């Protein structure tokens, strides 16, 4: 569907802010990009990109 | 002409030359040294129960469990004497390193239930590395119960005894985190 | 962007409901499908994609 | 002993058999047939001007362009009389095939003003191709002027000559679209 | 995955030659846009963006 | 006084005023009109079998089913003849329309095997319409067994009898195709 | 073009893999996800995109 | 009967109570305490130069500035004598922080040419915070001149020197980053 890119451009756009990427631990206790999203913000996107879809199709039908 | 014997009541924090007495809390393995003084010169230490704790020929203890128990010095005169090492509310005690989903099994159901806790140790007892039982290390960093919140971002917060370093927001799964129980 | 998609998809779906498509001729008179969207049908696509791009920026824009 | 000599008033249409008088409007190298009686019995028929019309022997007419014009119909006998074409409203004239846009040009601004147009002429005169200039012809399809509806969706509508079939939304670019143009 | 939109593209870049559509009848026996993909044509593009897929991904693991 | 009775060998054909015999080929229900010639000046027809054809007061002839059959053709001076219909190869015959898919069924397997077979027809009989089962109608439009080519893009072409119009590659499931079936 | 969303997988199939991201360093000392990767992976996605997009149209010309 | 001056050698390291000689490498505002004898009882230090360096009724010093510089000790009992404090290779500033960028730019070209150099200045004076001009901080991470390598990712790594704590692959552009230069 269209969801598919929406999926892609918001989980890039969520790794543009820090708050949303979870927290890995080095060798020293220091903090290191852990690579990956909190689930609750992985969440909502693929709650959005979904509803997203329901629509350019809750409207692509414009006959 | 020898002196009354007499261990005294204040204990030396080998973790941070701070002389006080024994804290309400422990870092197990943590490490305080007892003075004697009076009788004969030399001092001989013992514990009570060797589990709870212990102590080399020189007054440097080490906490190994929880409960109370007791330290004899006698001197080389043949006078003895006693220091009660009263049981704590809790003892950290650190088990091995691994993803907070078996932290939180590790250690059964018993993690810290807040930051507000390994603070204590730390403020008290000082950094973990201080003591035997560590030092050869520079890094330990605790897991801390997630709360509901934190808990739906699959995630929870860190304290490193070594270091302090609060670590809000860690993925529940980084590697290279002991798994800190709370007896 | 997200636009980009909404189009092709949105191209497509025109592509299902012949009276969005021009019409071209043979040899002789008969009618046959000419490759192409009515100028206009294919201005509003435009115009959507670009307002769902406007919509997943005015609202990737969640923090 | 010969007879008043007289051109017929109906005439033969040879696009569709189907007897009466000229039609006021004319599809360009259109034919029709005139009949003669009376006066010897041979016929020799002859047009005034050439350029807007022409006829064989026999009687077989072809409109060649616009305005009125009188033919002249002679007996063996010396008897001869006139038939007189009279002009039309509009005369359909059908130029190269192209795109809408050049379409429009090449008819000088003068395109089939509506499909309500080119449906008279074949309704009158019939299927193009059954005439001599068409005839060796299966396709002509017309341009229509677009109506700033279908003017939008850059297409508008047709019309085949030799054979009706009106077509909706047509590519205002599509190949194989005569350019018949309105005098 | 990425596939979806190679979709929707070569879906849409098929609908530019005439030849890739079916075509549909009329009242009068004349040739209109049916609005549909012959089924082969359809079936190599969904074969396409599937390889397309198995692209990026073969590919998208440079570490 | 009267006159030998006779039929016409040749027959006329009603769909395109063209003189002949009877073709090999038959478009059902189409329609050639006989001749008759001395005896009396009246004739009367009739037709040794009605489901394989009819015939009117004239000559005018109706097949409507395959086989063979004859015309009895009788004056008012009770002469009378007969003209035999032999049967053809095969006779179109036009079921409903339908999508290629039941067409191929309605016509129990038996569509036009190629576009080869219709043009004979048409070439033959002419314009389906010209006939009075049909004439009321515009637009005739046949199946053709698409080949496993044509199959695999899941579509046929067409023929239309009422105009010829052959259509390539058309969706084997448009709606406005009659399933003309061969017997 | 098509490349637009290879563009979106691969920029989010690196924030998989930290060594792609650039770090940021806090209050005290300690690194933390930055929300960037570093210009030359970056780099390199972008010029895959563009590649494939000179894929699905010097493909996208099967007629 | 008092006893001949003397400033004692071996320096006292304010920040790691490692008792040798002053360090080849300096940590501006770094600080050593001097150890007078003999010669009435009290002492009196002083410093020939200011900028280049200071001193503390204690001889606590701290160096302010890249030079050489005496420093006088004068006993109750007027007498004087002097330590000689010798210029160091380099001597470590601390400028404001800023982004790589800039902290370029702030240490005109000046920043440390690689890790391998920080780390001796804590390897010797020890963690910056133990100084008087620092302590009341917890944290100093620096730019270490990115190699073509990490230029090319835009980035470069950083040492913290309240706490050494190698980071490599750093934003260029991270805020809370000193620019620290090099004399």
């Amino acid at each position: 569907a269209t969801e598919t890119a929406t999926r892609d451009q918001l989980t890039k756009e969520a790794f543009q802010n820090p708050d949303n990427q979870k927290v890995n631990i080095d060798e020293l206790g220091n903090a290191i990009p852990s690579g990956v999203l909190k689930d609750d913000v992985v969440a909502n996107i693929e709650e959005q990109a979904k509803a997203a879809g329901e629509e350019a199709k809750q409207q692509a039908i414009e006959n | 002409f020898f002196d009354e014997l007499k261990i005294d009541n204040k204990v030396d924090i080998i973790g941070n030359n701070v002389r006080g007495e024994l804290p309400n809390i422990w870092l197990q393995y943590g490490q305080f040294k007892l003075k004697a003084s009076g009788g004969d010169g030399t001092y001989s230490w013992y514990s009570e129960n060797t589990s709870i704790a212990t102590v080399d020929a020189s007054g440097k203890v080490t906490l190994n469990g929880k409960g109370s128990v007791v330290i004899k010095a006698t001197s080389g005169d043949k006078q003895t004497v006693s220091y009660t090492i009263k049981a704590p509310s809790y003892m950290i005690k650190v088990d091995k390193q691994a993803y907070y989903a078996d932290a939180m099994s590790i250690c059964k159901n018993l993690l810290p239930s807040t930051q507000t806790v390994l603070s204590d140790i730390y403020d008290s007892w000082g950094a973990a590395n201080k003591y035997s039982h560590y030092s050869s290390m520079n890094s330990i960093t605790a897991w801390i119960k997630q709360t509901s919140s934190e808990q739906r971002s699959g995630v929870s917060s860190t304290y490193n005894l070594i270091t302090q370093n609060p670590l809000p927001g860690v993925n529940v799964n980084t590697p290279n985190v002991y798994a800190v129980c709370v007896e």
